[PDB]
RNA sequence: AGUCGGCAAGCCGGAUCCGUAACUUCGGGAUAAGGAUUGGCUCUAAGGGCUCAGCCGACUUAGAACUGGUGCGGACCAGGGGAAUCCGACUGUUUAAUUAAAACAAAGCAUCGCGAAGGCCCGCGGCGGGUGUUGACGCGAUGUGAUUUCUGCCCAGU
RNA sequence: GAAGACGGUCGAACUUGACUAUCUAGAGGAAGUAAAAGUCGUAACAAGGUUUCCGUAGGUGAACCUGCGGAAGGAUCAUUA
RNA sequence: UAAAGUUGCUGCAGUUAAAAAGCUCGUAGUUGGAUCUUGGGAGCGGCCGUCCCCUGCUCGGCGCCGGCCCGAAGCGUUUACUUUGAAAAAAUUAGAGUGUUCAAAGCAGGCCGCCUGGAUACCGCAGCUAGGAAUAAUGGAAUAGGACCGCGGUUCUAUUUUGUUGGUUUUCGGAACUGAGGCCAUGAUUAAGAGGGACGGCCGGGGGCAUUCGUAUUGCGCCGCUAGAGGUGAAAUUCUUGGACCGGCGCAAGACGGACCAGAGCGAAAGCAUUUGCCAAGAAUGUUUUCAUUAAUCAAGAACGAAAGUCGGAGGUUCGAAGACGAUCAGAUACCGUCGUAGUUCCGACCAUAAACGAUGCCGACUGGCGAUGCGGCGGCGUUAUUCCCAUGACCCGCCGGGCAGCUUCCGGGAAACCAAAGUCUUUGGGUUCCGGGGGGAGUAUGGUUGCAAAGCUGAAACUUAAAGGAAUUGACGGAAGGGCACCACC
RNA sequence: ACGGGGAAUCAGGGUUCGAUUCCGGAGAGGGAGCCUGAGAAACGGCUACCACAUCCAAGGAAGGCAGCAGGCGCGCAAAUU
């Protein structure tokens, strides 16, 4: 069965982009969901998207640019300290130059950088490049 | 307790008569001391008293029957012909 | 990986537990019938006796009569067949000596040319072959 | 997909959006209660007060000209059934496919489908019993179920 | 070590508490094998009826102390054991008065005859008689001999 | 206040038996691998000259053969109102 | 130890190279849909960055005119997670200082008595302390024994009090109970392109039992006419004037269910086909029905499981392991032929294996078209049936769901063959079972277990070996096919 | 298999070792018993038994290097009485 929501969003915009659609329609919308496709929105990899939410899960239509090469998801989602945050952007990310690591703290959801600058780790969702 | 592991009924033979006489019989024996439901009263009391004899202890009503079961297979299949080729007659 | 599950620990580690000994090297190291077997007894070298010097065929079209010894170790008491390793140099040994045996360098495995022999002569009565071979020592009697 | 077949059909009802009560409908509150409580009087199972309810009278769902659903509302007047009917209409079948076993034994795939639905009744069982819908001793056996219908 | 041969004799023996193998048709083997205990005396505990308390009533088990020249199922009564082979499955029967067996029987298995004017059989005789107050799941005639696993080739001879 | 003694306790050790682990002798039997170029065939690879293979039975010097049901890893992706 | 991403958590593999249990059920285990507080404001910098606020209820001094301000002490769902702090032997490791002549070291040394060093970091996991509240669990009130607000009575009790000396009752503070209230916006998120169940009309070689029909085959009876019939590459064994084969008419028995029959349907798989009846079951579809997370996958465990085989009965037409024989052959204990036992059939128990194959676990999502097809539903000209039209059938054109498939392609993958899955994989993580680690030895030995047996399940090692194997290519070869040629080929 | 601090090897993960100078434990041939003392079931303290072994005048007496050296043995394998 669908275990995993945000994963199943997450591999349906990357099908999606690699086909090279205009925008995607993901059908459950969780608050996850919306809050990480903004991560993405906030850096530009993403354009505006929709949340048509109707009486159940809604659906959101996430309008997509030509800039995203892949946005996986991790799973579990593990535990990160501050210390072996680097390591796991060492092994994630393409680069050091591009690419987000998105993980939630108790500060919200954020990516890896912004989570250096609140100065707290928490559990990791995805990553996006 | 379960006293015996695959010895039933037939355990009072002991180590006699072999391994397959001493199990062919256990599914008859088993059988012509059961007691059966009396079709007519409804309790379960129909009790072999001799061979071919079935007797209800509630009805006391008495049944000719199969010699090991109440009711032998090639005898059902009797009676059901039977009531084919009655109502086929007459029509 | 199969199973991501977060506790699944246990499920994950007595897998790999249990895999490992379908690895043909792990097996022989974690079991003793590896270690009974091998007559040094995972020693490196070993000294025994020899008791006669016996001619190995080779097998494939690599045709020759390799020189080897039929030793009996000391240690255990088995007996093996060590090769002789270079050239003339049968004449050395002679019978009823002791002689420092090593393995050949396959760790327990048939060398090339010879046919079930996993072991050479390193020394002979207390003084290296190959001291022997080169002339710097000869063999006091 | 089915739980207990191959099957992945895609068949169900799909309520409107807009959860208004009909603009057509002219029965109150209390009236289709009242008319809930009689159809539940001469005998009838929540499922099937609701077809009987929007077909006659015409009531999209009882969820929303009242604030209360049929069983809930059954409940609070001590109509409802003490066993859910889901688990009765799963009985009531064990004890059909039980009863046509007897004489057919060698009907193997009545026996297979006789350990589905057995299957079946254990796990809604251990569901009720976690909600506390029955007895947490309840047991369904085999020789007594055929006692309820 | 005697002797054809442990023949004869002996050992073992009851009960309580432990413990019990190969093999097996899973039932057994089995009291397997192998151990320990056992007296007398003085106590304690537990096990019931009848009207909480009182009044009646029986036997039995377990435990403890003391004690005797370590003796105690003190007489009587009372299994030597083990592991292997051969034969017969077993229980049963048999040569009264030299043979109790491996022989006979046996269940099981398999053949054969017969639908009654019949099969088998008796009888000097008869519309005779037995099976038979019977009817093929029966009666009559043979072989083999529980179970398990099998049962090969030969219809020339007779 | 010594020797010594009765009883108790801890209890080495010995005897015996059982269980267990490891090593090891063994007539004979039956395999595996290696050595060589032996004997008898030719089962398989081409439709390998009876298509091959699987499961299961039985049989035969030996590979194998045959029966029943499968498979194509087939020599047919096809055969006509 | 690295190399070894050849033990793979990061990070392997399982269509064909080693490999997914025959199939389903199922407990532990693992994993689980969505949903409950965001915004606004003062200040600062060039609509943007940062700060604080949305905390409630004993004691004291900037004090001021019972109230306010402030300070301290106590209380305010619980864990996981994260941040902080504490507590955390040295030596070693990292690392600061220092010219042991350098360095490995060492903890020393440096200035004309003084000046300094002997630091610091990391030390998980568990436990302790403080903050955060996303994520993930868990709880609250829907028989209200719910929360608050004041009450009224009952019982005991600190007592402050009765000026002191006593008893007593109380206001008094506390503890508990019991009646009447008042008040709450009085308490139930949604109804999953999750699941269960109900209901509706259907559908299907699904299953079971009973019943019915069909030729054929074998055998028998009778009749006809006859000398061969069978069988084969060719023959023989075999049948035959005691009348075979062939033709006719009957009868009996046991099998089997042709053509229709399809890259059609149904079933968990094995599998399932004459008629009609009965019995119970089911998918898909339809659904403004109900329940409300009940789910997914699953060690242990359980049901079913072709054929063969086994044990009992019944029956034994055909076929036919074994066997016998006739051919063939160097031999054939084989292929071919004639007989023919077990079996093949049914009933009742066992067995649990197949190339049980799609050689491809299941659940979920996403990613091209195209023409069909099966079932259900919806829509639409027209045609044809009842006829008397509407409605129903049969066609015709579409759409929807899922079902077996096909075609197509630079989706993408793959060693390739090939695959809309074997794709979304170094851009590596949806969930979860099983299972592989060079070839042999070997699915063997042994132990255990199941079975009447056959055997099944579990399952090594010694030893041996440098390859074994996969896909594809070019050749050669073929008692393979299709074309063509030569008197060193034939006619 | 004495445990740990640690060691080897590594990109990130890991894998393997840790008898060995620091801490903790255990033991003095094998078991057992105990005296003295604040502290021992001590062994460079006693008492037994078992194993091994020394001196004897044959009556007896005496012993415990897994302390530092050293010897024998054992071994592929380890230093100065």
């Amino acid at each position: 069965v669908r275990m995993n929501v945000l994963a199943d969003a997450l591999k349906s915009i990357n099908n999606a982009e690699k086909r090279g659609k205009r925008q995607v329609l993901i059908r459950p919308c969780s608050k996850v969901i919306v809050r990480f496709l903004t991560v993405m929105m906030k850096h530009g990899y993403i354009g505006e998207f929709e949340i048509i939410d109707d009486h159940r899960a809604g659906k959101i239509v996430v309008n997509l640019t030509g800039r995203l090469n892949k946005c996986g998801v991790i799973s579990p989602r593990f535990d990160v300290q501050l210390k072996d945050l680097e390591k796991w952007q060492n092994n994630l990310l393409p680069s050091r130059q591009f690419g987000f690591i998105v993980l939630t703290t108790s500060a919200g959801i954020m990516d890896h950088e912004e989570a250096r600058r609140k100065h707290t780790g928490g559990k990791i969702l995805g990553f996006f490049f | 307790a379960k006293r015996t592991k695959k010895v039933g009924i037939v355990g009072k033979y002991g180590t006699r008569y072999g391994a397959s006489l001493r199990k062919m019989v256990k599914k008859i024996e088993i059988s012509q001391h059961a007691k059966y439901t009396c079709s007519f009263c409804g309790k379960t009391k129909m009790k072999r008293r001799a061979v071919g004899i079935w007797h209800c202890g509630s009805c006391m009503k008495t049944v000719a029957g199969g010699a090991w079961t109440y009711n032998t297979t090639s005898a059902v299949t009797v009676k059901s012909a039977i009531r084919r080729l009655k109502e086929l007659k007459d029509q | 990986g199969k199973c991501r599950g977060l506790r699944t620990a246990r499920k994950l580690r007595s897998h790999r537990r249990d895999q490992k000994w379908h690895d043909k090297q792990y097996k022989k190291a974690h079991l003793g019938t590896a270690l009974k077997a091998n007559p040094f007894g995972g020693a490196s070298h070993a000294k025994g006796i020899v008791l006669e010097k016996v001619g190995v065929e080779a097998k494939q079209p690599n045709s020759a009569i390799r020189k080897c010894v039929r030793v009996q170790l000391i240690k255990n008491g088995k007996k093996i067949t060590a090769f002789v390793p270079n050239d003339g140099c049968l004449n050395f040994i002679e019978e009823n000596d002791e002689v420092l045996v090593a393995g050949f360098g396959r760790k327990g495995h048939a060398v090339g040319d010879i046919p079930g022999v996993r072991f050479k002569v390193v020394k002979v009565a207390n003084v290296s072959l190959l001291a022997l071979y080169k002339g710097k020592k000869e063999r006091p009697r | 997909g089915r739980m207990h077949a191959p099957g992945k059909g895609l068949s169900q009802s799909a309520l409107p959006y807009r959860r208004s009560v009909p603009t057509w409908l002219k029965l109150t509150s209390d009236d289709v209660k009242e008319q809930i409580y009689k159809l539940a009087k001469k005998g009838l199972t929540p499922s099937q007060i609701g077809v009987i309810l929007r077909d006659s009278h015409g009531v999209a769902q009882v969820r929303f000209v009242t604030g209360n659903k049929i069983l809930r509302i059954l409940k609070s007047k001590g109509l409802a059934p003490d066993l859910p009917e889901d688990l009765y209409h799963l009985i009531k079948k064990a004890v059909a496919v039980r009863k046509h076993l007897e004489r057919n034994r060698k009907d193997k795939d009545a026996k297979f489908r006789l350990i589905l639905i057995e299957s079946r009744i254990h796990r809604l069982a251990r569901y009720y019993k976690t909600k506390r819908v029955l007895p947490p001793n309840w047991k369904y056996e085999s020789s007594t179920a055929s006692a309820l219908v």
